[PDB]
């Protein structure tokens, strides 16, 4: 074992409204992006982004 | 002194709580879980990765006959073939063009890499959780590590608290678990012996040093056809790779209830569910009689704007007029509202400015200062934003969440059905005495 | 934090407003349009003389 680099994505920009945001995102590569809610359903949500 | 509460058991968000002796003066009482640890009791059944598939280099009885032998390596394989006849590098091995039997060996081991590359399986069983706690109480801090059970006391060199147990108990983990390079997942792997090629667990051991192991891959030998020496033989793809490929995301990545998942051991940190029923014996040495306490003589409540919200978005000031200079203790007395300011300097007369944040579309909250109480009656308006990156400090009920414009106008239009059924039934009852009286 | 305000478009005219965050303090804005131009979209047809 030992330490590798790995890139860091363009940070995202967030809008926010009411009970909601959306993330603006720019990946040119594909980047891995992970949502989850913090009460009884995880609805966990995992998707592979390229392009904005 | 010992007072029984319920925490919510969410990190980072500051618990207040007012003790409120006979004899004594009024004392604060904040609880802050600083971190948690729901941790399960596992035993690894086996590890699994990539198998080796190892094949001896095959023998010949040259002019005779072979029999299969009965070993216990790993997806042991072996047969026999008739005359082949083999070619190495001069043109021939043997004499017999016929009765010139081979004997096709196979098996599989564990891969050079696997000591990295490996997964375990584990079944879990009934998870005890464990907290962290920072306490204040007056002047003294204190820390504490307790388990929340209901039993098991947490101390800190003259304060006993006991917590627990859990309102809902809850587990991330399902009943069998694999961890891949710390890597959680809730994968119903194949029991221990309950091999399937091509799937999962299809090779297994106690250790990555056992030498029992045990696989079932599906490895079968066929007959060697072309002249030059050789073992031919066709075998499952390996079910280790199958479930990499289709493994899903971790545990890390769906545990609900925001739980961060951890291994070396395996367990839940910063878990936020349910609340904690805490008794805690609070010495009385910290305790301070009313007789030397500052009690105030009269004071009153002015609101500014206040907004119901996460943050401390809501303003509002006490005119105070006491009898000597003290530290008394601000508390609120209602569960949809919480102070920043635990601890406020009092003066002879004067006036205190203080924050607090609110759950209820109304502040219609009483406040406490060296216990005397006063009603805060305001109007919150909603939130100018839309999301904060911090939580909620107060939980939304139904009795105090209303408005008392919406709850005026509620109440006007189902008393106005009340007392029209009422006028009616006193109506209809005159009516009838009428009737008796003039009949 | 996001304050709208309906600015007259009168120059040299202070416009006062008070914004006041509930958990903070009011505080004082004061908008000023020192200068406006309005300018069209412009093409040349043709000179003469």
């Amino acid at each position: 074992p030992t330490v590798c680099p790995v890139p860091l994505a363009h940070t995202p920009t967030v809008t926010k409204w009411f009970k909601g945001i959306t993330l603006h995102l720019t990946a040119t590569r594909p980047t891995l992006l992970t949502t989850r809610k913090l009460g009884l359903r995880a609805d966990a949500t995992a998707e592979w982004i390229t392009g904005t | 002194f010992e007072h029984a509460t319920t925490v919510p058991n969410v990190p980072g968000i500051p618990y207040k709580a007012l003790v409120e002796r006979a004899g004594y003066a009024p004392l604060n009482l904040e609880i802050t879980v600083v971190s948690s640890e729901l941790t399960p009791s596992t035993n690894k059944e086996y590890v699994t990765c990539r198998f080796h598939t190892v094949i001896p280099s095959p023998q010949v009885k040259c002019c005779g006959s072979l029999e299969c032998k009965a070993s216990s390596k790993a997806d042991y394989t072996c047969r026999v073939f008739g005359g082949v006849y083999p070619f190495m590098w001069g043109g021939a091995q043997c004499f017999c063009d016929s009765e010139n039997t081979q004997l096709s060996e196979a098996y599989v081991e564990f891969a050079p890499d696997c000591t990295i590359d490996h997964a375990v399986a584990l079944k879990v069983h009934t998870a005890a959780l464990k907290v962290g706690l920072r306490i204040v109480y007056g002047n003294t801090t204190a820390h504490l590590d307790t388990f929340v059970n209901g039993v098991t006391p947490g101390s800190s060199r003259d304060l006993k608290v006991i917590a627990g147990p859990i309102s809902a108990a809850f587990s991330p983990f399902d009943h069998k678990v694999v961890i891949r390079k710390g890597l959680v997942y809730n994968y119903d792997f194949p029991e221990y012996g309950a091999m399937k090629p091509g799937a999962f667990g299809d090779i297994q051991a106690s250790s990555l040093d056992a030498t029992d192991i045990v696989a079932r891959t599906d490895i079968r030998l066929l007959k060697p056809s072309v002249k030059n020496i050789h073992v031919p033989y066709t075998q499952a793809v390996s079910g280790y790779e199958m479930w990499k490929n289709n493994s899903g995301r971790p545990l890390q990545e769906t545990a609900p209830f925001g739980c961060k998942i951890e291994v070396e051991p395996l367990r839940a940190s910063n878990c936020a569910y349910g609340h904690i029923p805490i008794s805690i014996d609070i010495p009385d040495a910290a305790f301070v009689r009313s007789s030397e306490s500052p009690t105030i003589l009269e004071v009153s409540c002015t609101v500014a704007d206040c907004i119901y919200s996460a943050d401390f978005g809501g303003s509002l000031t006490l005119q105070y007029k006491a009898d000597r200079e003290g530290h008394c203790p601000v508390h609120s007395h209602s569960t949809t509202a919480v102070l920043k300011e635990a601890t406020t300097h009092v003066t002879a007369v004067g006036s205190i400015t203080l924050h607090f944040s609110t759950s209820s579309p109304q502040a219609n909250f009483i406040v406490s200062l060296c216990g005397k109480k006063t009603t805060c009656n305001a109007e919150c308006k909603p939130p100018a934003d839309h999301i904060i990156g911090e939580p909620h400090k107060v939980d939304q009920e139904f009795q105090a969440a209303v408005s008392k414009t919406s709850w005026n106008w509620l109440l006007a239009l189902f008393g106005g059905a009340s007392s029209l059924i009422v006028v009616g039934l006193i109506v209809l009852v005159c009516s009838s005495m009428l009737i008796n009286t003039r009949r």
